[PDB]
């Protein structure tokens, strides 16, 4: 398997695992200020 | 949720809704942290004032649902609980302190593209992410407008509701209510002089306040919708259970430790 | 918290 969730949590199947971001995602990162 | 958008299909694979068997009604929202553990707010199970005290025979867990009422034959997994662990020193009479609970499933669910758990905070993530100003997304099928003698006139939403609320400086949460605020619950919301609205309301309770890590690229439950003083009232913010500050109790109850 | 009817569920949950 990939894991029992162990450290595969937070990784959304329809998004993070599919390279696709969500409509309101940017709002969050925009607020943490510190960019990469 | 007050002033939010419609969640995308699969936007929050960790949402769970504590459904009541009979009568069949939505009690609260919940969150999936493992294939057999579900996190909620202790008041969704134990609240003497509202005569609240459910049994394991009362509850029904609905995971992977994106409609409010519709039984999604092919995408939502229904499960049954086993035990219900409520924090010992839960303050249901002086300030709803330590408002956190864990339900064990009587069956580890079949994780799908829609049923996929959230991460809990690590010393670093709690420290780096939990900063005043930093927004947190909150989801839930609850009220879209504060209601007393509740129910439909389009108050309740069709599909999941999402809203990203920024975190508030503690001295401001304290100077927001009169209730003894502890370091076991933080608050979030736009200030009065601020250019945006939104907030969690009735029905969203129990639901997860998550945050996406920028260092890591995964999601972390930073809180659970505990209580507020009316939904979206200028000068009043929503309080959430500080998940990290109560993490030890989660470990101590799940016993998913050293290895 | 109240009711605007909810759709059918397999009743071996109810009995
Ligand atoms: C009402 O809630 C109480 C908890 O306040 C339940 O008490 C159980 O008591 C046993 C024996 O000490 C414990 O092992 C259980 O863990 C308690 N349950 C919970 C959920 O904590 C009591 O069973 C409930 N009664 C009804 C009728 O719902």
């Amino acid at each position: 398997t990939f894991g029992a969730g162990e450290a595969d949590c937070g990784l959304r199947p329809l998004f993070e695992k599919k390279q696709v971001q969500d409509q309101t995602e940017k709002e969050l990162f925009e607020s943490y200020i510190e960019g990469r | 949720i007050v002033e939010g958008q419609d969640a995308e299909v699969g936007l929050s694979p960790w949402q769970v809704m504590l459904f009541r068997k009979s009568p069949q009604e939505l009690l609260c929202g919940a969150s999936l942290i493992s294939d057999r553990w579900v996190l909620t707010a202790a008041h969704c199970l134990l609240y003497p004032p509202w005569d609240k005290n459910f049994t394991v025979d009362d509850l029904l867990v609905r995971i992977g649902k994106h409609s409010r009422t519709r039984y999604e034959r092919k995408v939502e997994k229904i499960s049954m609980l086993d035990k219900i662990y409520i924090h010992p020193r839960y303050n249901w009479k002086e300030n709803l302190d330590r408002d956190i609970a864990l339900l064990k499933l009587k069956r580890p669910i079949e994780l799908s593209d829609y049923i996929h758990p959230v991460c809990l905070p690590d010393k670093q993530t709690a420290a780096k992410l939990l900063h005043a100003g930093f927004k947190g997304r909150v989801t839930g099928w609850g009220n879209r407008r504060e209601t007393w003698t509740t129910s439909v006139a389009e108050v309740q939403p069709s599909v999941l509701q999402v809203v990203n609320l920024p975190l508030v400086e503690r001295p401001v949460c304290k100077a927001s209510t009169r209730i003894r605020i502890t370091d076991n619950m933080f608050c979030a919301g736009y200030k009065p002089g601020e250019g945006k609205r939104g907030d969690a309301c009735e029905g969203d309770s129990g639901g997860p306040f998550v945050m996406k890590s920028p260092y890591n690229n995964r999601w972390y439950q930073m809180g659970i919708v505990s209580w507020g003083e009316g939904c979206d009232r200028d000068g009043k913010y929503g309080f959430y259970t500080h998940v990290f500050r109560l993490k030890k109790w989660i470990q101590k109850v799940i016993d998913r430790l050293g290895s | 918290h109240n009711d605007g009817d909810f759709e059918e569920i397999p009743e071996e949950y109810l009995q």
